[PDB]
């Protein structure tokens, strides 16, 4: 380790600190509860109606509306603690703040996809901080529009979770796609590419460092970001067939903000 | 527009 070396360690380990304070359930806290190494009591499974109101013991919709609106629910208490994050980033509170208006409208789905895939296995998905665990079947079983509308998640989870990033690793992925100079409206890009050059090459020192085996883990998990803006835009579309066919359903304030004049 | 956003960054 020589000094620039150096300086990207001390990035990546100040992004790991931000990310443990920041958010409350890690991946290594995820995969132990899915693995079953752990000293907590197992997960409440929800894999139909009826143990989905068994386990509200643990407003009056039907389901699907109820299902879909938990997950906007948890993209708002997202959206906080990543703006939250994001703060923590070095260089970042001093850009032009319509420039971080714009960097955190594009990039929390993006990070929140990514998250997510840290909560789930190729059966289901931990939901309400590892309390629960909702099985990738019974979302597919819900009525159109809403039968498919996490398939496209888990299977890029599974996809991305070959790679086995661990949440040091994570912490500075998350600060790239922030980072991103391309967002639409930007005002200044020269100031956020300079940010997303260190952040870089902090990734890429990191993946060497703790995947010494991995040969070109660094490129593969790039092309992970054009997968995660594709999950997005589709799901923009869905939102958009939502509203129009679900006149019940209303979408929460933070959300609308995001999603207007996104895409 | 990003009213939320603004408070939650200017927080
Ligand atoms: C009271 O009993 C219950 C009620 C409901 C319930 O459903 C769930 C499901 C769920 N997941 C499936 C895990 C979280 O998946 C997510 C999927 C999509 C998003 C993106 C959201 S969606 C949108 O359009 N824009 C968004 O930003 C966020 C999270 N997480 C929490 N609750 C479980 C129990």
């Amino acid at each position: 380790l020589n000094p620039e070396s150096a300086d990207l360690r001390a990035l990546a380990k100040h992004l790991y600190d931000s990310y443990i304070k920041s958010f409350p359930l890690t991946k290594a806290k995820a995969r132990a509860i899915l693995t079953g190494k752990t000293t907590d009591k197992s997960p409440f499974v929800i894999y139909d109606m009826n143990s989905l109101m068994m386990g509200e013991d643990k407003q009056s919709k039907e389901v699907a509306i109820r299902i879909f609106q938990g997950c906007q629910f948890r993209s708002v208490e997202a959206v906080q603690e990543i703006t939250e994050y994001a703060k923590s980033i070095p260089g970042f509170v001093n850009l032009d703040l319509n420039d971080q208006v714009t960097l955190l409208k594009y990039g929390v789905h993006e990070i929140i996809y990514t998250m997510l895939a840290s909560l789930m296995n190729k059966d289901g998905v931990l939901i309400s901080e590892g309390q629960g665990f909702m099985t990738r079947e019974f979302l597919k079983s819900l009525r159109k529009p809403f039968g498919d509308f996490m398939e496209p998640k888990f299977e890029f989870a599974v996809k991305f979770n070959a790679l086995e990033l661990d949440d040091s690793d994570l912490a500075i992925f998350i600060a790239v796609i922030i980072l991103s100079g391309d967002r639409p409206g930007l005002l200044n890009v020269k100031p956020i590419e300079d940010i997303q050059d260190n952040l870089l090459q902090a990734l890429e020192l990191q993946l060497k460092l703790n995947h010494p085996e991995s040969s070109q883990l660094f490129a593969k998990l790039l092309q992970k970001m054009t997968d995660l803006r594709q999950i997005v835009t589709e799901h923009v579309q869905l939102l958009q067939v939502i509203k129009k066919t679900e006149t019940d359903m209303s979408l929460h304030p933070l959300l609308q903000e995001i999603y207007k004049d996104l895409y | 527009r990003h009213k939320i956003l603004h408070r939650l960054l200017q927080e």
